[PDB]
């Protein structure tokens, strides 16, 4: 029984910082695949940041240079570091270990991030 | 004593990338000739020399490599990058004195049912060093329960099959990938070309 | 990055009828693609992965086709409950992938 359980959704205002949370529970987080999914609340879910089992991250070209992908295998938990957020940044994400090519696909319930004026 | 580089590059089945083979090049007049003469490359990206000079200088040991991967991987054979092929089944240093020639080789893999005779390994608790090699089948322990061997839930084959066939994009054909790589010490010089 | 387009956007079919989806690529990709299924209020499930494999507990009523650009979700007969949003993501360059737009079917 794989699940997800994101945390430090909310409101923010435009250029602020915001820590999101993911406890896992079912696997470790340091030996997978993890994926910072986000959906709009208007179309379907796109990728944001991937971090691989060694180490290396990959972001996504909107969100370059600034969302910082963290991992504490101690607690097994994944942190997502929110910087300079813009009002288009307003959506839900998931967390997910992907592992689509091997069909096992787990998606968190995911957390509402609004930022407005 | 001619160079054997017709011998690497028209060579058939070349190895799969979680499996390179080396073939250290030694006591050879070797002319880089016949590899710029050799099928129009995707990629021949030069790192540390200058490819237009390369049959005027001499080192004391060249080695080739030779892989398949697919199209868009072949970005990651270059120093200081990260993925999934440079990362896992071959890592180039970062003071690299080499190139990373590439065809585009699609009618000889990708059979039309699928090629499944190519692996890359996906699946590694760190990431490689440099000029390392790692044939291992054992099952990668992705979960916290002990594996033991079978093949369960969290619990996978870190080698996966490319898949080739005649008809996917241009970035996910089968692409043959040899990269030549110098080393100059103190050993007194051994190969180089007929310009000296 | 390949772009994908799903028609039509608002099928409608009645329960224990076939329902016919269908999806399409920008450009050719190594025929890796998924089929999801996402209930509103829910995170997307795995229905199906490689364009023609089922995953784990997903009945045998979902079944995916094509290969190339065109690819082609069927249901053999919908029952009060398939009615959510269904994705086609293409994972071509794992583990970056692309989604849809939706293919919500309505009762």
């Amino acid at each position: 029984e794989v699940q997800l359980v994101e945390s430090g959704g909310g409101l923010v205002q435009p250029g602020g910082s915001l820590r999101l949370s993911c406890a896992v529970s079912g696997f470790t987080v340091s030996r997978n695949y993890m994926t910072w999914a986000r959906q709009a609340p208007g179309k379907g879910p796109e990728w944001v940041s991937v971090i691989y089992p060694g180490g290396s991250t990959f972001y996504a070209d909107s969100v370059k240079g600034r969302f910082t992908i963290s991992r504490d295998s101690s607690k097994n938990i994944l942190y997502l570091q929110m910087n300079s957020l813009r009002v288009d940044d307003t959506a839900v994400y998931y967390c997910a270990r992907d592992l689509t090519i091997r069909g096992e696909a787990s998606w968190g319930q995911g957390t509402l991030v609004t930022v407005s004026s | 004593n001619l160079c054997p580089f017709h011998e690497v590059f028209n060579a058939t089945t070349f190895a799969s990338v979680y499996a390179w083979n080396r073939k250290r090049i030694s006591n050879c007049v070797a002319d880089y000739s016949v590899i710029y003469n050799f099928a129009p490359f995707f990629a021949f990206k030069c790192y540390g020399v200058s490819p237009t000079k390369l049959n005027d200088l001499c080192f004391t040991n060249v080695y080739a490599d030779s892989f398949v991967i697919r199209g868009n991987e072949v970005s990651q054979i270059a120093p200081g990058q990260t993925g999934n092929i440079a990362d896992y089944n071959y890592k180039l240093p970062d003071d690299f004195t080499g190139c990373v020639i590439a065809w585009n080789s699609n009618k000889l893999d990708s059979k039309p049912s699928g090629n499944y005779n190519y692996l890359y390994r996906l699946f590694r608790k760190s990431k490689l060093k440099p000029f390392e090699r790692d044939i291992s089948t054992e099952i990668y322990q992705a979960g916290n329960k002990p594996c033991n061997g079978v093949a369960g839930p969290n619990c996978y084959s870190p080698l996966q099959s490319y898949g080739f066939r005649p008809t996917y994009g241009v970035g996910h054909q089968p692409y043959r990938v040899v990269v030549l790589s110098f080393e100059l010490l103190h050993a007194p010089a051994t190969v180089c070309g007929p310009k000296k | 990055e390949i772009v994908m387009t799903q028609s039509p956007a608002t099928l409608a079919v009645s329960p224990g009828e076939r329902a016919t989806l269908s999806c399409r690529a920008s450009e050719s990709f190594n025929s890796n693609l998924a089929w999801y299924q996402q209930k509103p209020g829910q995170a997307p499930r795995l229905l199906i992965y490689g364009a023609s494999t089922r995953a784990s507990d997903v009945p045998a009523r979902f079944s995916g086709s094509g290969s190339g650009t065109e690819f082609t979700l069927t249901i053999s007969s919908v029952q009060s409950e398939d009615f959510a949003v269904y994705y086609c993501q293409q994972y071509g360059d794992w583990p970056l992938w692309t989604f849809g737009q939706g293919t919500k079917v309505e009762i």
